[PDB]
């Protein structure tokens, strides 16, 4: 409890979320994290 | 009744800065004490005995 | 471990943990469990 | 580091099962403790430790390290 | 007030360009006051240079494939994005890549103009097959942090221009954590561990120094409100704290020629500090002077490294 | 009604007051002095301690509360405190009913 | 790339409430600074506070003084809200003496030279006609919250009552960042920090102390080169 919830919210599809991005291509996960820190990407948006 | 609570939540006395901190849905907007960044979504707050 | 790339509730997490226990030594399983615990707590706090 | 060192999987490569490993390590630990206790007095058959130790280390940990390194042998009597 | 326990910073090296710093022992709390600040300053407060947009050829927007090259547009853009460059021109600067024929077109084939440099010539940018040609243009400029192609889209429309994300910050990935560390004294003293990973150009230590300097300036901005304001005093600054063992000692010397020591004792010098500074004029004007005595008060005077006419600490004698 | 609150017996005006006693001059001419428990001990090991809610110049009618009880505040039951509560998981320190 | 450096300005809302405006900061860089300043302000601002008392006819906390309306364990709660400032690094002492009926406000204490009582309106107790109060309060300097147990001295007297100490002149600190998006073809933040202190020092001094502490702490990282 509170770990299943965290790992679910982390790994889930953006059905009704404010999914922003959705088409951007990133060269690594560090670049994705940098884009997320700025209000540019959502944790559930589908990206390359 | 819940109707009265919901209605009243929109007519509380504004604080010294002229704003109501708790939104009409009962949830406020908190800040993280350690990281300092605001929490992503409003959080339910109030006074409990 | 192969990339997961699907929503991970409690059934999926249980299957993943069972696979890790079956296929890996005990120290690696314990380390992975601690990693999952920490990440789940963090993202449950940031879940909303 | 700590009580999870050495790993159980590596230790089990030197014995048959956990039950035999328990007695193996316990006997070695008793030998080491007896060697320490009677070290000052007249020499005895007890030997070891065969590996680098610490200031005040539990003899069971030293026994497990020796077993993992492969510096001991267990017979049947 | 006095902290009573000065924290220390220690570095560990994991890779060529990956480090792990530890600060300890921080007072209770204070592991989060300066953890997020350091991370954000590292990731968004260091100047850098990067590519802003590219012009692959006279024909593009056929995203299915660029003719002549094995890869596609997105892979080419990512490979360009991995490029690390350094620039000195404030305005954008354009360089060209003109590889031809079959083979592997890499970063070493670029032709940067003066004032810019590419630090990883061995990076592979694409593969050309069937005697293809790749006539590409790259625009480079300076900035800070990560700014996406959004905020770089140009209202003016050019046929071949394609804007790409810019990674200006030298540091690529920073993480941090805090732990309890004290046993002798009371617990709850914080130990802060920060893992830093940068690119080929800059080492983690330089990034840490730059971030520290920027944060010091930022908080001095607020400390200037009232300079005569008490805070938490660290106290023993390491440099002078260590050098107090030999710079301001009352004993002028321990081992040296007795003749020179006796001559200089009854002439207006008691502690080596009074002699370290203003040495030449004092030794010249007064009756006490020597030609080769300089060798005894210049070279052998440096117990652990010192030259004369140097500013001495502890100018007030602790009589 | 629990009987742990000191209540005036006859109407009057509080004559003299102190943390240990309250002497009131009733209307019919008689004076009555009430004593208060201070740091006593109950069966369960807690502390019984009574406060004073009236002042020297006040007037009291019969049934009015003159002193609080172990867990009362101005005459009404008060077993706890009001705390500002937020509902959210926080780094696992409130995990599983903590 | 901007060549403009951040600058700070002050505005006064009340005699003990100020707003400090810092701008222009890097994007996504105001919340962190604001929170660091808030933590430093609420944690490590030095001040002065009372640390122990002793009353003429009292041996322990759990008793009452004849003539006063409050227990000795309520006078302690009343003097914990007593805001004072001190200049002596030694444990200064001040005396309170009152006789006859009336309210013993905080204005009735006789502080020595160098110490002050900054809220001479707090009510500490009320005495009837047959009651008198005589006590001495010890004032020390520190920071943060120090419990009564830590305030116990070795081999103290029978009549010495240690008290909880709260060495903190800052009352309420908050912040907010406005995304200015100033017209420089770029985006930037503008931080506003609202500081309110408890009538012991002006917010400017508290901000200066916090800045000094943070500068000292970050200096060690700065000199790593």
């Amino acid at each position: 409890q509170d770990m299943v919830l965290g790992l679910f919210f982390l790994t889930t599809d953006g059905e009704l979320r404010d999914t922003k991005g959705e088409g951007r291509a990133f060269g690594s996960t560090a670049e994705a994290i940098m884009a997320f820190d700025a209000g540019e990407l959502a944790l559930q948006s589908q990206i390359d | 009744r819940e109707d009265e609570l919901a209605g009243l939540l929109n007519h509380t006395i504004p604080n010294r800065d002229g704003e109501r901190m708790v939104l009409p849905t009962g949830k406020a907007r908190l800040f993280d004490g350690r990281s300092g960044e605001p929490f992503p979504d409003p959080i339910s707050v109030g006074y409990m005995y | 471990y192969p990339f997961v790339d699907y929503s991970v509730g409690k059934k999926q997490l249980s299957e993943i943990v069972n696979d890790l226990a079956e296929r890996y030594p005990k120290v690696i399983v314990a380390a992975t469990l601690d990693n999952l615990k920490a990440a789940g707590f963090y993202w449950a706090t940031r879940s909303g | 580091e700590g009580i999870i060192n050495p790993p159980i999987d590596e230790l089990l490569e030197a014995t048959d099962s956990k039950y035999s490993l328990v007695i193996y390590a316990a006997k070695r630990a008793r030998q080491i403790n007896a060697y320490y206790s009677q070290l000052g007095e007249g020499l005895l058959e007890y030997v070891g430790p065969l590996v680098d130790t610490h200031v005040h280390e539990k003899p069971l940990s030293i026994a497990l390290r020796e077993i993992n390194a492969g510096l001991l042998t267990s017979e049947a009597i | 007030m006095l902290i009573a326990q000065r924290p220390s910073l220690t570095e560990e090296v994991v890779d060529e360009f990956r480090s792990r710093f530890v600060i300890e022992p921080l007072e209770p709390g204070f592991g989060y006051t300066l953890g997020n600040s350091l991370r954000r300053t590292l990731l968004s407060s260091i100047p850098g240079a990067a590519v802003t947009s590219i012009r692959i050829d006279g024909v593009l927007h056929e995203f299915t494939t660029v003719p002549g090259v094995k890869e596609d547009v997105t892979d080419l853009i990512l490979n360009i994005k991995q490029l690390v460059v350094s620039s000195e021109h404030d305005e954008p600067v354009v360089m060209y890549l003109r590889k031809q024929g079959p083979g592997l077109v890499t970063a070493a084939d670029i032709a940067p103009p003066a004032g810019v440099e590419v630090h990883n010539p061995d990076l592979v940018l694409a593969t050309l097959n069937g005697k293809g040609k790749l006539e590409m243009e790259l625009t480079v400029e300076r900035g800070r942090g990560y700014v996406s192609a959004v905020q770089n889209k140009q209202v003016g429309q050019e046929i071949g221009r394609i804007p790409v994300d810019s990674i200006y910050s030298p540091v690529l990935k920073v993480t941090y954590k805090v732990e309890a560390t004290r046993v002798e004294q009371r617990t709850d003293f914080d130990k802060l561990i920060v893992d830093v990973e940068t690119k080929q150009a800059m080492r983690p230590r330089d990034a840490m120094a730059s971030a520290g300097k920027t944060l010091v300036e930022l908080f001095g901005l607020a400390r200037e409100l009232n300079i005569d304001a008490e805070g938490i005093d660290m106290g023993p600054s390491p440099t002078d704290a260590a050098l107090a063992a030999d710079l301001a000692l009352p004993i002028e010397e321990l081992e040296l020629t007795v003749r020179s020591y006796n001559c200089l004792k009854r002439e207006g010098i008691h502690s080596v500090g009074e002699l370290v500074a203003r040495s030449e004029a004092d030794l010249l004007d007064i009756r006490n002077f020597g030609a080769k005595s300089i060798d005894e008060v210049k070279a052998k005077l440096a117990g652990m490294g010192l030259a004369l006419k140097d500013s001495p600490p502890g100018f007030d004698p602790t009589a | 009604d629990a009987g742990d609150v000191l209540k005036a017996e006859k109407d009057g005006v509080v004559q003299e007051l102190s943390a240990d006693y309250i002497t009131v001059a009733n209307d019919d001419g008689t004076y009555i002095t009430y004593r208060l428990h201070k740091f006593s001990r109950s069966n369960q090991g807690t502390s019984v301690n009574q406060k004073v809610v009236v002042d020297e110049g006040d007037r009291v009618i019969e049934g009015q509360v003159l002193a609080d009880g172990p867990a009362t505040e101005d005459g009404e039951m008060a077993l706890g405190k009001n705390l500002l509560v937020a509902f959210m998981p926080w780094e696992g320190h409130n995990y599983e009913d903590a």
